[PDB]
Order: structure tokens, then sequence, then C-alpha cells
RNA sequence: GAGCUGUACGUAAGCGUUGAUCCAGAGAUUUCCGAAUGGGGGAACCCACUAUCUUUAGUCGGAUAGUAUCCUUACGUGAAUACAUAGCGUGAGGAAGGCAGACCCAGGGAACUGAAACAUCUAAGUACCUGGAGGAAGAGAAAGAAAAAUCGAUUUCCUGAGUAGCGGCGAGCGAAACGGAAAGAGCCCAAACCAAGAAGCUUGCUUCUUGGGGUUGUAGGACACUCUAUACGGAGUUACAAAAGAAAGUUAUAAAUGAAGCGGUCUGGAAAGGCCCGCCAAAGACGGUAACAGCCCGGUAGUUGAAAUGGCUUUCCCUCCAGAGUGGAUCCUGAGUACGACGGAACACGUGAAAUUCCGUCGGAAUCCGGGAGGACCAUCUCCCAAGGCUAAAUACUCCCUAGUGACCGAUAGUGAACCAGUACCGUGAGGGAAAGGUGAAAAGCACCCCGGAAGGGGAGUGAAACAGUUCCUGAAACCGUGUGCCUA
RNA sequence: GUAUGAGUAGCGAAAGAAGGGUGAGAAUCCCUUCCACCGAAUAUCUAAGGUUUCCUGAGGAAGGCUCGUCCGCUCAGGGUUAGUCGGGACCUAAGCCGAGGCCGAUAGGCGUAGGCGAUGGACAACAGGUAGAGAUUCCUGUACCAGUGCUAAUUGUUUAAC
């Protein structure tokens, strides 16, 4: 449920690596916001990243 | 079974081979038949209320249908058997003499 | 449902000692309270119930050879007529 | 059981009390230790069966 | 088509040619628990409310139906707060849970071990957990493979090849195209434009919906004109639009018919065996029967059969349908996208001279006089047209049902389990987990007498056999006894 | 599966004796008398836990550390009765579950309204009898709690009994 409602992009899993080439797991998160926007004829807030926030929604 | 209850019976094997009876019962789930004068045992029986003295009675005992063989009505004889619907009954008819033993 | 409430009768030495006290002992289905089967008694038998009293017993153990298992469990009700009212014969 | 069917469904009902009646007298009898013939416990359990299919098929 | 009321004996009471028991198809009934759903709960229990009816003189009692939560939708009521929204109520649709310990797609993701230590690496994207499925899934109609010449959507198999490569260049990891096969099938959008309606008033305009039109690289389409065509013809519920209804055939789920030795004789408890004679065969499969049966029984080859229900295939019905050409003003051809930096992952490829694909975060195009690839990159050439979607077959697996097979086991074997076995038993629990087959052809399962309370014996009897007597075919060794030939204080 | 150790260790705290009986059989079962032991218990109730072990009639293979005619053992029949006792239909504590809600790769975690949950609060019955086995439950006397109908008087009607 913490994730973007408009293109859902949230956390996925990955690799920390060192010197000597240590590999270990971590996770990277999406920047989502918590905005108030119009995701009916009402405004509500939901989870939305700054990605999908540079050009097209209505705060 | 190919012999019914009611039956003349030829006895084709076993001790008592060549002799002829009837049929006073039949088993169909174990095969077997019960023929009168054919395969007589003695059993060593207490007194009872059945049998109030006991003692050793001596009665039938039944044997394999394999053993035995229909005698036709008429000519006397042990044949095979055959089926044939005549009118609204299938019957039984003797495969030598070629006619009815019903 | 009367004849259902009510499946038969007892007989035993204590139920036939108090059969003289116009007392009446049943077994009855499982599910029945004592105003059901009030209710079925005055209906089958044209009698006026004064008291019902239940219990309920549990099934009993047994075996019969390498097989155990339970009877069934029962349900005992004793009826007790008033005393201006005709009796059962059993 | 197609003389069961000639009969107007009402009829029909009295005879399954009537099998009933008697089928609880016919308990109270062996229970006692008083009936003779204990066949007829099953006739009267596949009587009332019957009665009770031929009403239910009719709606 | 003559017996039957199971294992399972027996007693009792009954039923069947006025056709039972039995076999197959289709119906009816189907307590309580369990997603469990009126509320609660320590599993199979407890306690209700609302309508309609019923019983009693009335409390008391009884019957039937409805009553969980969430999502979508229609209607109605409705706050701070004026309009309105939130909220609340009713109705209509949908979901929930299980599993075949298999097969496949995704999210997350070890260690022991190997490297003769060990950290990069390996094991291994394995075990395992979680979520979605389907009878298959996934992939799939070129911004492809290639290279003096071309091919023409995916998938699977054989080769290429332990090659080219990757790699504390150690241990190890390890392709692809060409070539040969199985199977084969192609299509719908978005956008230019047309027509209609509605909202904002961007105020005579844009922007929302519906319908038509149109989908491609020799560029294609909109747009202009010619030709034909509105069912003449064509297609269809497996993609390409979707829902029905008939008839014929076939098949599956019970069955019917079906040849030929009672042949003589020997042994025997019994003949299917030995010896001597016959016969059938589109039938000499298998099993049974007192010992080893083509001709005794059930059957087998062949030939037939279906009231009812299911499947499949055809035909009808039904339903739905514009496709060619010539032009090159103007217009359209998927944007926070492609790409780039940084950090990671997948590619056989460990950052490397590293193309190609994906994720997070920032920056950020062009648009036919356009864009991408050909293993850094530039120029030339060649091939192609991304950022939307659907698609059968060839491939994977077996809890099951039907018919069979085996130089597979034969009771310490084969399943843990040939026997009332996931049972007995052990453990608080998750969980662990046995032992145990064989009388006889037929119960003919020992009437009667004797010793003994019985158990157990000795006779008598049954049987081929009782030294087969209800842990009963055979019956080895250890081990325990009684008797005796030779030796021994 | 069966030996050796071996007829060996052991037979799990304690006072018994005699006379009658039963029986195939008696140190061990029944009866009588005398003796001995416990007695803030080794007595009487009652929660938990067990689940038929309870009563009667039969029995003596196995179980009982010996014996057994006996038994908590085997077989067959029985036995548990509530308006008032303890629990529910009444209440809540710790704690648990939890519509919407908040949080989070999945799975889920937390939590409001609400609801469960005694070890606690509230709540109406006593004394006798019962010889195989139940008793504040059955029966006999005498009660109480909550309700209902039917009678008989009283009283009230929308400035409104209740
Ligand atoms: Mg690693
Ligand atoms: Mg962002
Ligand atoms: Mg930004
Ligand atoms: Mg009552
Ligand atoms: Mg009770
Ligand atoms: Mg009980
Ligand atoms: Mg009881
Ligand atoms: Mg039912
Ligand atoms: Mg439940
Ligand atoms: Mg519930
Ligand atoms: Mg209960
Ligand atoms: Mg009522
Ligand atoms: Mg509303
Ligand atoms: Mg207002
Ligand atoms: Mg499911
Ligand atoms: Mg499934
Ligand atoms: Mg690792
Ligand atoms: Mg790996
Ligand atoms: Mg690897
Ligand atoms: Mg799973
Ligand atoms: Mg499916
Ligand atoms: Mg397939
Ligand atoms: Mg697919
Ligand atoms: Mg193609
Ligand atoms: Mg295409
Ligand atoms: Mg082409
Ligand atoms: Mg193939
Ligand atoms: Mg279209
Ligand atoms: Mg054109
Ligand atoms: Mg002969
Ligand atoms: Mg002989
Ligand atoms: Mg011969
Ligand atoms: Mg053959
Ligand atoms: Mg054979
Ligand atoms: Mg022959
Ligand atoms: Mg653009
Ligand atoms: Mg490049
Ligand atoms: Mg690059
Ligand atoms: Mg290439
Ligand atoms: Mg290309
Ligand atoms: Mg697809
Ligand atoms: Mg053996
Ligand atoms: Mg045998
Ligand atoms: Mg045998
Ligand atoms: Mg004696
Ligand atoms: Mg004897
Ligand atoms: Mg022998
Ligand atoms: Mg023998
Ligand atoms: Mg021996
Ligand atoms: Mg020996
Ligand atoms: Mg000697
Ligand atoms: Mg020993
Ligand atoms: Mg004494
Ligand atoms: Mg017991
Ligand atoms: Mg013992
Ligand atoms: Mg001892
Ligand atoms: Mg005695
Ligand atoms: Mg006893
Ligand atoms: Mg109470
Ligand atoms: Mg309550
Ligand atoms: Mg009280
Ligand atoms: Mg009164």
């Amino acid at each position: 449920a913490k994730e973007c409602v408009i293109t859902g992009r949230k956390s996925r899993s990955g690799n920390k690596r060192s010197h000597a080439m240590n590999s270990s797991k971590r996770t990277w998160k999406a920047n989502l916001q918590k905005v108030r926007i119009l995701v009916n004829g009402k405004p509500k807030k939901v989870w939305v990243s700054a990605r999908a926030l540079k050009s097209g929604k209505v705060e | 079974m190919h012999v019914k209850k009611g039956d003349k019976v030829k006895v084709i094997t076993g001790k008592d081979k060549g002799k002829s009876g009837k049929v006073l019962a039949a088993f169909p789930k174990k095969d077997r038949v019960l023929i009168e004068g054919i395969n007589m045992v003695k059993k060593h029986t207490k007194p009872s209320n059945i049998n109030p003295q006991g003692g050793i009675l001596n009665v039938e005992a039944p044997i394999h249908v394999s053993n035995v063989m229909l005698i036709d009505p008429k000519t006397g004889e042990p044949t095979r058997v055959g089926y044939e619907v005549k009118g609204d009954k299938k019957v039984r008819v003797a495969k030598k003499s070629g006619e009815v033993i019903d | 449902d009367a004849r259902d409430i009510i499946k038969r009768p007892v007989v035993t030495e204590e139920s036939t000692s108090i059969l003289d006290d116009k007392k009446y002992t049943f077994e009855v289905d499982t599910r029945a309270t004592k105003t059901q089967v009030k209710y079925a008694i005055e209906e089958i038998f044209d009698v006026k119930v004064a008291k019902v009293n239940v219990m309920n017993y549990k099934g009993k153990l047994k075996r019969m050879g390498r097989y155990a298992g339970y009877t069934n469990k029962r349900r005992k009700a004793i009826v007790t007529v008033t005393a201006d009212s005709k009796e059962i014969q059993f | 059981a197609n003389d069961i069917r000639d009969l107007s469904t009402t009829e029909i009902q009295d005879q399954e009390k009537a099998l009933k009646e008697e089928l609880f007298n016919l308990r109270f009898q062996l229970a006692t230790g008083q009936l003779e013939n204990t066949a007829r416990i099953r006739e009267v359990r596949k009587a009332i069966a019957r009665m009770k299919t031929i009403v239910r098929e009719r709606e």
C-alpha cells in the first residue's frame, strides 16, 4: 500500500557492494510524497512519486 | 448359473461320478449346488434344541457346479445348453437333441 | 413431531418399581427440552402431566476383540402425571 | 406406488399420519417385549418414505 | 431371470416368475461442524432479533423465511457549512475457502560444501516462504538475424561445442547465429479526419462521450478524385464481434449370442496326468474346477444391442461484414517517453575496450528534410520502425479413470502399511512411528466313553493325511530333556 | 530367537492370634472374639484432574511382585432426577479479538467504536425419610422468587391515574 497511485512504483531489492566486492542485501525506495489530489470528484491524501508530479497532476 | 433349483443332474467328475440327482439348493455367490444323495458327510453333533438327541448325522454337502451336467427330459443324456428366445420368453435348449429342456 | 420427541419406554427394575407412583420413564431424543417432552406426552397419550425430570447419559466404552467403541448417548425423562388422570399401560 | 398417485394430495397426509402412529406403536411393543413379527418396521418406514417422495415430486 | 434380507456365523421375522436381491443412466431426501456468513465460542456447542402462522384461559411452547464483511453499481436521506460533499440506509451483482507433496509465472531469498585454508568466486537464483494462475503456463507477428546473399512471428528437438568467451585468468562457469527436423496463422487498437450530443463558458471557441474511419517501412494512412460493392459473395464464437436453437452420425456409461469329448482304459482321495482314439478353431487369451483342460464352467474370436444422460463431428439455422486504383499542398504515425549521469541487477560475459535488457533517483530529445541497430565510438552502407494490446499447434507434468505390459519384489523383500495403518504406542505440542500372511478339496471343526473343578490328555469317529485339531503347509540352528555302546575319582 | 550369571539378587517402611463357614483346593476370601496402630490424622467435606474405576449377578486363562474361592481384573445387566446448589441465558479485571482507520516487499503489525474473558460483584429452600447403586435434585411437611390468567371490589382518562 506504500506505493504511488499513478505509475505505481515502490521498493525493490538489490545489492550493496564494498571495495573487495563483498555483497549484502538492500532496497531502493521511491520518493513518494503524501499529497492531496482528486482521485474522484473529491480530494484525498495519497502517495505520489516526485517523478509523477513534475508534469500532469493537480495538487 | 447354468443349473437351476429343481433340475435333474448327472455328476461328471468326483467320487460320485456317474450318479444322478436333483437340485435341492443353489449357491451362486460361491458357485456350489446341493444335490440329493450325493456327497454325504457325517456330522458329530452335540444335543441341542434342534436335533434333541444329537449324534452322527449323515447329511449332504455341496459340490462345484462344473462337476454337473443337465439331463435332457426326453433323450436322457448330458448336454451342453443353448438359449433361444421363443415367443415372449428365452428358454433353454438341449444342444444335442436340438429341443427345449424347459 | 411428537412421535419423534419420544422414542421408546424404559423397562428396568427401577422404572417398573416406580410405575406404581404414576411415574413413567421414557427415552427421548437428545435435543428435546422438558417442555417439548411434556407436550408430546400429553398429545400422544391423552394424560395430564404434572412434572418432567430429565438426565443425560454418556456412552459406555466396550470391546469385542481388537475393536473398541462406544454405545449411544441417551436422554432419559421421567414423567409424573396428576392424581386425577388416567394411566399409561406399558 | 401407482395407486398412491391416485390420491388427492390430502388423504396422502392422512395416510402418513396413520403410518406414523402405527410405527410408534410398533416400537413401543418392541421395547416392552410384545412384538411378534419384527419385519413390519421396515414396511412401515418404507411406506412413509414413498408417501413423502410422491408428495414432494408433485411440486 | 431365481433367489434374497453386506462383512458375518447364527437365531428370529419376512420378501420374491403379479418378477425380488443385483447392474447402468436420470431424479428426490441429504442432521451438526467446518470459508461458516444472525451474535458468541475451548469443533461438531450456547443465546437471539424481525415478519407471517400456530397451541393454551394465558404466561410457557412450536413452524417457515430473512438477518456477516468487503468491492461495483442504482436510488433515497444527509454534518460542521449556504450550495454541496463526507457519512447513513435499501436494492442488484461479485468475491472469500480448499487442493495433485506434480507441472509455471512473479515477489523475497540461505548455509553447509568446493576452492585441498579463505574474504572475490562456488554451491545457486538452488532449498525454503509468499502471491497469481491454467489445463497447460510462458513466448510470439522484426526499431529482428545477417553480410560480395539474403532470410522472413514464436516454441521444442539434433548439431554447432565443452567451441567462442568469462574467470583470486584459480576452483570452475559456458553461449548464439548458420545447417537439419516437429508444428505452423495471423490480427485488433491510439492519432489524423467525419457525424451527433454534453460540459465549460478557454465567452462563438476547447474538451468530454458515443458512432464511423485507420493501422504501416518498397513508408503507410487522413485528404482529393475515379471503379466496383450494402449481401452477389465472404466470415464466425480456438485470436481475428458475440449469444442461441435443431437434425443426422459416431462414441462412452448396463448387456446378448457364441464351435468342439459325460470317449475308452491305468494310477489315485480326487484326473485336467500316462497310454489309445476323435473333434473344433476368424475361438490354443486368462481364470476356476478335488492334480497340469481349445472341446466341464465363466469366458475367448466373430457378430449384435441403448430407454436415459454426456462428449465429439457434419449440415441447417442464427449472427456479422466494403476493397481496388491514381495523386503528393497540408495533416497524423504511442513524451516526462527514448536516452544520459550516479547506484545496482540480468545477459555464458565478475566493469572490463562493454554493446544489449531491467530497477531506484536526478536531468532530459527528434518527429519523415524523422528515428533505431549491426558488441566502445565516428563516417559510409545495409537492415528495420520502439515507447499499446490479443493469438491455436508442436513443449512440461499425473491426484485420477479405462485397457494393458515387464530377462520388476515375493512377507526382514515390495509402499511405512498384502492383515480394520498413519492404526497401536511415545510426546505439552509441532512431530515421530511399529509388529502382525498360509487347517483342509470340502467344516466333513472330533457324537460317545474314561481320568480331571477346569485346562489337558487316552480311546472312538471324520479325512488321502490329525505327527493337518481353529499361531493349523514345510518345520533348519542355537537352546532344553529322556535312554543308552565306550571312557573317566 | 535362545543361553550364562542362577533357583542366585529382590519380593517397595508397620502386629497379629485362634475358633466357625465356604469351597476341588484356604497363612492370604467371609463371620465372631481378643490384641495392636493413627487420631491438626492414617478422620469428615470439597475444587482440580481421571472418565464408568460406581451397584448387582456370574468367573478365575492373563493382570495382582506369593496364594486366592477374592479384586480398582474378565463377562452380562443396571445406576446420575434441581425455578432456589455450581455455570449460561446478568456484570466487569488482567489479557485477547477487533468494522472503518494508521503503518508496511508479500505475508502481515498496531489500534478506535464494539465485543469476549473469573481467580472477583449481584441473585429466591429448609428439616426429615429413603437397606443394591442419586439426593438442598426423589418423597413427606412447611416456604420463598419471578410471572400469567380468572374472579371481586377500588380508582383514572389526555391541564392528563400510572
Ligand atoms: Mg553472491
Ligand atoms: Mg520519484
Ligand atoms: Mg522531480
Ligand atoms: Mg417444563
Ligand atoms: Mg443436563
Ligand atoms: Mg452426562
Ligand atoms: Mg447421567
Ligand atoms: Mg435430515
Ligand atoms: Mg466459525
Ligand atoms: Mg462467527
Ligand atoms: Mg452444551
Ligand atoms: Mg406465540
Ligand atoms: Mg450520498
Ligand atoms: Mg446546510
Ligand atoms: Mg483459489
Ligand atoms: Mg490449482
Ligand atoms: Mg549469498
Ligand atoms: Mg549464482
Ligand atoms: Mg553461478
Ligand atoms: Mg505456492
Ligand atoms: Mg481451470
Ligand atoms: Mg497443448
Ligand atoms: Mg498464453
Ligand atoms: Mg510475420
Ligand atoms: Mg506490427
Ligand atoms: Mg517480409
Ligand atoms: Mg515433437
Ligand atoms: Mg473499429
Ligand atoms: Mg487508399
Ligand atoms: Mg470318461
Ligand atoms: Mg483309488
Ligand atoms: Mg485324461
Ligand atoms: Mg487368442
Ligand atoms: Mg488356462
Ligand atoms: Mg475336453
Ligand atoms: Mg512529443
Ligand atoms: Mg549502440
Ligand atoms: Mg550505454
Ligand atoms: Mg549480428
Ligand atoms: Mg534490422
Ligand atoms: Mg500474449
Ligand atoms: Mg516365510
Ligand atoms: Mg485354507
Ligand atoms: Mg485349502
Ligand atoms: Mg471330575
Ligand atoms: Mg476335553
Ligand atoms: Mg509332517
Ligand atoms: Mg501337514
Ligand atoms: Mg522338530
Ligand atoms: Mg530341531
Ligand atoms: Mg552314556
Ligand atoms: Mg536372560
Ligand atoms: Mg484365620
Ligand atoms: Mg474397565
Ligand atoms: Mg500376576
Ligand atoms: Mg515375586
Ligand atoms: Mg469355589
Ligand atoms: Mg468387577
Ligand atoms: Mg442453577
Ligand atoms: Mg451475555
Ligand atoms: Mg443464591
Ligand atoms: Mg394474581
